[PDB]
């Protein structure tokens, strides 16, 4: 049509265009053509949906035509001289390139159903008939589609054919080969792995079967022994740990048979190991050695054979000894730890973990070794043995093999550092990184008291002697970690916190832990072990090995609590909220509610960090004050009439309102509901999401949920209508839009009809309409009446009697005198003999207030006499 | 294609062979797979097929798929086998022990689905489907019926297998088999399992490419099929559906949506006011994820198909000149919507 004559238009240009496709600067002008053609497709959809959809049968079309293209390339037999001039297949491939890159874009735009698998079949036939770059420039694209379609099942078998292909390309790859290869299209096939079952639970057998055959592809093949680009020889490793340590199903899969066969590649993934990416083998070690722990409850030794042989490198020399060699021997030492009796532990213990004196006897000949080693040699590898020993800490977790050897361990660590901080004592040091110094510092750290306690003090004021990046960061954590009865009494941290309340940033973070040590968590210590449980931190350094189990003041806390600020970077509150985010509080709750109002003020609002922290600090007058504070940002929002600002109260607001049980809270929702009464957008509808998180907190009944969510509640929302009915300011139509914002609260009641919950609240509306009394009260309750079109001034009557047992429930005395006479003005001629006549439940209502009506109800007795004709 | 295409069908043979590929049941084949006489030399037959598929391999074809005679031959043998669960089906529908008898027969509508599996991965065994009785297979015939009347997983594996089908079938062929599914959409249920639902919104996209299908539109609110079954997309319960799954089902039903969007062709319509509902619950689900305010892989899918939501949601908006009357009716969420929408401006990157 006309849009086609456009695209014709386009055409004419497009054989222009195909000269640009391929040139030698084509390709960034192709990126830029592939992008303007992802608009011109956002164009397409902008014109129409319908545009797009046309738009994308062309692109299918096209699609069609470059995968006839790679068909005659997979046929490898006839070639077309033209395919459009002159077609060249490697300059058309090329084209194909930018054009799939658009189209990767435009098919997750598309999300084309039952149009897309086949497309992703002849992307992996693509990929087949891809070679190199082209190949993994193809396969990144179809990873990404396979990330938008997970598998599909149409590419069946050839997808995991790709795989295998893959596992192929794996066994000879060229290093520039793999340079050309993609890590993040490899990755993509590792996270389509489940770390657990999840998806790979999900995937066939069949693809794990080819998946076994991609396991006796590298490591298994050995191709992996051969030399691999890193990037690459890490994806195998993810790989390996994606699938191999995820051991996912595998009932139809040999399994145990499969495990000797597995153990067997495992033997073959070892490879050279010590003679990183052998670290994440060793944690799939470790996960097999877990999944030989329990197992083995109602092999080790041939690891411990393996780490002998490395052993054996180092008893020869210790050069011999790989400084890899020796980081492997090190490596998974924390996993022998884990190993045997921490595995039996979480028992009998009847494995048993390889004696620390035997790693004490190497380690000794590694000292021996780093003195034998030249100020070129070491160094950074000194470093690693530096890491080794700290390997060699973990690995003594708990208990040191001896104190001797901890003192010996104490003066391996203090080589760099003089002083400060071992029979060779200062000449070891005089004979001897910032991040070494903190390993050094953390494993000072990690020894506590017992053997050389005076020199773990000396420790701690080495770490307050230097204080610089990672070790000020290990410095902080030294100093809490240098006596265990330190840590157990509550003491300022000062040194660098003192020097900077921040102590900067990698401070702030330890400070953080010394803060998670801190308020729920117990003052005093018990174990005092921040190792928990680590399994392997994603690609991070394993790096340091590392009331409650036993009511704190926020005064306790002190300048810590201080410390944190909206000043302060913070960016959240994370390890420093701790337990305590998991009493006659007093002057310590007043610090508290300013800590809480700095929170509630929120520097970011994404950190507001303060949700589900304020839930337990709810969990944990004041309060009241901090929620007025609150209430004054929430006003001070207003005044900053910022959208997000207004946004973070809401969300505090709702996350308070869900936050506590106490009527406080509810009022606060009540002034969340005069929020929701604000116009501008958000208001309602977040608060409409706020009362829902609320009501869900609630487990509310609804309607009688909500009447005793309302009740006086409800009266001071009435209050909040009675502010609008007091200055509704368009005639009759602004008393409607009034009664429509009346009537929006009757939808938020949502109670049968939203006016039939309007006219169920509206008798108790109307004693409270009596009780303000307003002039524009009772224009709006005529308003209110017409609007109703009942009873009207008839049913004021009925409710001049409930509206006279709200005067008896609250009385202003003379002013509610004053106030009667002006519902007397309305009233005219009144009840008179007619409320004699009533009283009765109207009466037992004022009854009903009793004590709380105090000498008002002998009073209301008093005056029912005069409304007869009870002192 | 060729010997790697044989290898395909040996790989859907090895699935056939591999106990059992087909999800809840121990063993496939083999004891599993076994007049009973002629339906035991089916299964020798079938036998000779899968050796047969090892030994030999536009838009209705799709990608290519391998084609064998023996596949064929074993899809006729699993007709056989498929006869006997329609069988049970049969004296079920007849009937007005037999629990056991339709777990025989559910096994070996297991074994029909691992077929339909192997169908997908063999063209020759899709064409025997196609040909029909002379249209839809007879066993296929017998199975919509058995459909119509766990059980609910094998319909729900049957659907999914109309779904291939409908992949491998021509639109035309497709067509023919379009308003299968409207007497299908009214066995769906929402008591009927959301993963079987799922597995029918899948169905409804094959059907969709379907002309038939295509015929059968939104407009004529609960007297049309889709106009029906969005109200009960919109009410989304999912009571099956749990976490990312209840997610993955609304995630199909926004690329059916995009998929009738990319259609030229595509109150009065029940799926328009459903539409509203849909977009009121995809706020919902955008609500969530403004309260998550994407590292999980299911959070970073839920955030694409926020995204997807938003623009079905720009689509809708498009769609209807009153958007404010659609909008009244959700209009409550729409003000989350919108807050939630900036939360998407906000994510987009």
């Amino acid at each position: 049509e006309a849009k086609g004559s456009c695209i014709e238009f386009s055409n004419w240009i497009i054989t222009r265009l195909l000269r640009i496709a391929a040139t030698p600067s084509c390709h960034l002008l192709h990126k830029k053509i592939c992008e303007v053609i992802c608009s011109l497709l956002f164009l397409f959809k902008s014109k129409s949906p319908a545009i797009f959809g046309v738009l994308t049968k062309e692109l299918l079309q096209l699609f069609e035509d470059l995968v006839y293209l790679h068909r005659r390339n997979v046929m490898g037999h006839a070639v077309e001289w033209p395919v459009v001039q002159l077609m060249s297949m490697q300059n058309l491939e090329f084209i194909e390139v930018t054009l799939l890159m658009v189209l990767t874009r435009i098919i997750a735009i598309v999300f084309f159903r039952r149009q897309e698998l086949l497309l992703w079949q002849i992307g992996c036939v693509l990929l087949e008939y891809g070679s190199p770059k082209i190949k993994s420039l193809a396969i990144s694209f179809l990873t990404e589609l396979f990330q938008l379609g997970g598998l599909p099942a149409q590419p069946a078998s050839t997808f995991f054919s790709s795989f295998l292909e893959l596992l192929k390309h794996l066994v000879e790859m060229d290093t520039d080969q793999l340079k050309l290869y993609e890590e993040p299209l490899s990755k993509l096939i590792k996270t389509l792995f489940p770390f657990e079952a999840e998806a790979y639970r999900n995937i066939e057998p069949v693809y794990l079967n080819m998946l076994l055959e991609k396991l006796c592809v590298m490591f298994e093949d050995g191709v992996l022994m051969r030399l691999k680009s890193d990037l690459l020889k890490a994806a195998l490793c993810h790989l390996l740990q994606y699938f191999l340590k995820f051991v996912p199903a595998g009932y139809e899969s040999a399994l145990q048979v499969r495990k000797v066969y597995v153990r067997n590649i495992c033997k073959a993934l070892l490879d050279v190991l010590g003679i990183y990416l052998l670290g994440p083998l060793y944690a799939a070690l470790k996960m097999e050695s877990m999944e030989i722990i329990e197992e083995i409850q109602c092999l080790w030794s041939a690891l411990k054979q393996k780490a002998e042989s490395l052993q054996i490198s180092l008893e020869y020399s210790g050069l011999k000894n790989p400084v890899i060699e020796m980081l492997e021997g090190i490596a998974v030492v924390l996993q022998l730890t884990a190993l045997c009796t921490v595995h039996c532990s979480h028992p009998s213990v009847v494995i048993t973990w390889m004696s620390l004196d035997f790693y004490t006897k190497v380690l000794k000949s590694c000292r021996s070794l780093l003195e034998s080693v030249q100020k070129l040699d070491l160094e950074a590898t000194i470093d690693k043995v530096v890491k080794i020993y700290d390997a060699l800490i973990y690995m003594q977790v708990n208990s040191s093999f001896e104190d001797h050897i901890l003192e010996d361990l104490c003066g391996m660590l203090s080589l760099p550092w003089i002083y400060s901080h071992t029979t060779f004592a200062a000449n070891l040091l005089t004979l001897s990184s910032p991040q070494a110094q903190s390993r050094c510092v953390f494993l000072l750290t990690l020894f506590p008291r017992r053997i050389f306690l005076e020199w773990r003090t000396a420790v701690y004021n080495w770490a307050l002697q230097s204080s610089h990046e990672v070790i000020r960061a290990s410095c902080v954590s030294g100093f809490f970690i240098l006596l265990q009865q330190q840590n157990s009494c509550n003491r300022v941290p000062k040194i660098l916190i003192d020097k900077v309340k921040d102590d900067s940033d990698i401070v702030k973070k330890e400070f953080a832990s010394i803060l998670g040590q801190l308020v729920c968590t117990l003052h005093g210590m018990f174990y005092l072990t921040s190792s928990l449980t680590e399994p392997f931190s994603e690609h991070g350094h394993v790096d340091l090995f590392c009331q409650h189990e036993c009511q704190l003041k926020a005064s306790v806390c002190k300048p810590f609590l201080f410390l944190l600020k909206k000043k302060i970077p913070s960016p959240v509150k994370l390890a420093f909220i701790d337990n305590l985010h998991h009493r006659e509080d007093e002057t310590d709750v007043k610090a508290v509610l300013g800590t809480l109002l700095n929170l509630m003020e929120d520097p970011d609002k994404d950190v507001r960090a303060f949700s589900g922290n304020i839930k337990h600090i709810l969990e944990s007058f004041i309060k009241e004050l901090f929620v007025l504070r609150m209430k004054e940002a929430y006003t001070h929002a207003q005044i900053s009439r910022n959208n997000e600002l207004k946004d973070t109260l809401i969300l505090t607001t709702g996350d308070i309102g869900r936050a506590a049980k106490g009527d406080l809270v509810p009022f606060a929702l009540l002034h969340l509901l005069h929020c929701l009464l604000s116009k501008s957008a958000s208001v309602s509808g977040a608060a409409y999401t706020e009362i829902r998180a609320l009501v869900a907190a609630k487990s509310v009944k609804l309607q009688s949920f909500f009447s005793q969510y309302k009740k006086p509640i409800c009266q001071f929302l009435v209050e909040s209508l009675h502010s609008s009915q007091m200055t509704a300011l368009d005639v009759a139509h602004q008393r409607e839009m009034a009664l429509n914002t009346l009537s929006e609260i009757a939808n938020v009641f949502d109670f049968p009809d939203l006016n039939r919950f309007l006219t169920r609240t509206l008798q108790v509306l109307l004693p409270d309409l009596a009780a303000k009394a307003s002039p524009a009260a009772s224009a709006l309750i005529r308003t209110l009446g017409k609007q109703l079109n009942v009873n009207r001034r008839e049913i004021l009557i009925n409710n001049f009697k409930y509206i006279f047992s709200h005067l008896v429930c609250s009385c202003s005395k003379d002013e509610l005198e004053r106030a009667l006479h002006y519902l007397k003005n309305e009233t005219e001629i009144e009840l008179g003999s007619l409320l004699r006549q009533d009283f009765q439940g109207l009466h037992n209502e004022l009854l009903l207030r009793i004590g709380e009506h105090y000498q008002q109800v002998f009073n209301g007795l008093s005056i029912l006499a005069s409304f007869a004709s009870i002192i | 294609w060729r010997q790697r295409s044989n290898t395909q069908g040996s790989i859907l043979i090895n699935l056939l062979l591999k106990q059992p590929l087909i999800p809840g049941s121990s063993l496939s084949l083999c004891h599993l797979l076994s007049s009973l006489s002629a339906l035991r030399e089916a299964q020798n037959l079938a036998f000779t097929g899968l050796n047969l598929v090892a030994r030999n391999e536009g838009g209705r074809r799709a990608f290519p798929l391998c084609q064998l005679p023996g596949a064929v031959h074993f899809l006729p043998l699993v007709q056989f086998f498929i006869g006997l669960h329609c069988q049970a089906l049969q004296d079920l529908a007849a009937a007005k022990p037999e629990d056991s008898v339709c777990i025989l027969e559910g096994f070996s509508v297991t074994a029909l689905s691992i077929l339909q599996h192997l169908v997908c991965h063999s063209g020759a065994v899709v064409s025997l489907l196609l040909s029909g009785v002379g249209g839809q297979h007879p066993l296929l015939k017998m199975l919509l019926h058995l459909l119509a009347f766990l059980q609910a997983s094998v319909l729900t594996q049957c659907l999914k297998v109309l779904v291939k089908l409908a992949e491998n079938t021509s639109c035309d062929f497709l067509p023919r088999f379009q308003c299968v599914f409207q007497v299908l959409p009214k066995c769906l249920s929402p008591e009927t399992p959301l993963p079987s639902v799922l597995l029918a919104v899948e169905l409804l996209s094959l059907l969709a490419d379907h002309d038939q299908l295509a015929p059968q539109l939104c407009s004529h609110s609960e007297g049309c099929l889709l106009l029906l079954l969005y109200m009960y997309i919109t009410s989304r319960p999912d009571r099956v559906a749990l976490e990312t799954q209840w997610l993955q089902l609304e995630q199909e039903v926004v690329w059916l949506l995009a998929k009738l969007g990319v259609q030229s062709p595509l109150s009065n319509c029940q799926c328009n006011v459903e539409v509203v509902r849909a977009l009121t619950v995809m706020l919902h689900r955008q609500w969530l994820t403004v309260r998550r305010a994407p590292r999980t892989d299911q959070q970073r899918r839920t955030v694409r198909c926020l995204r997807d939501t938003v623009l079905l949601l720009h689509g809708l908006s498009q769609k209807d000149k009153l958007f404010m009357m659609h909008c009244v009716e959700v209009l409550h969420q729409f003000d989350q919507v919108m807050p939630g929408v900036s939360m998407l401006i906000r994510g987009l990157p």
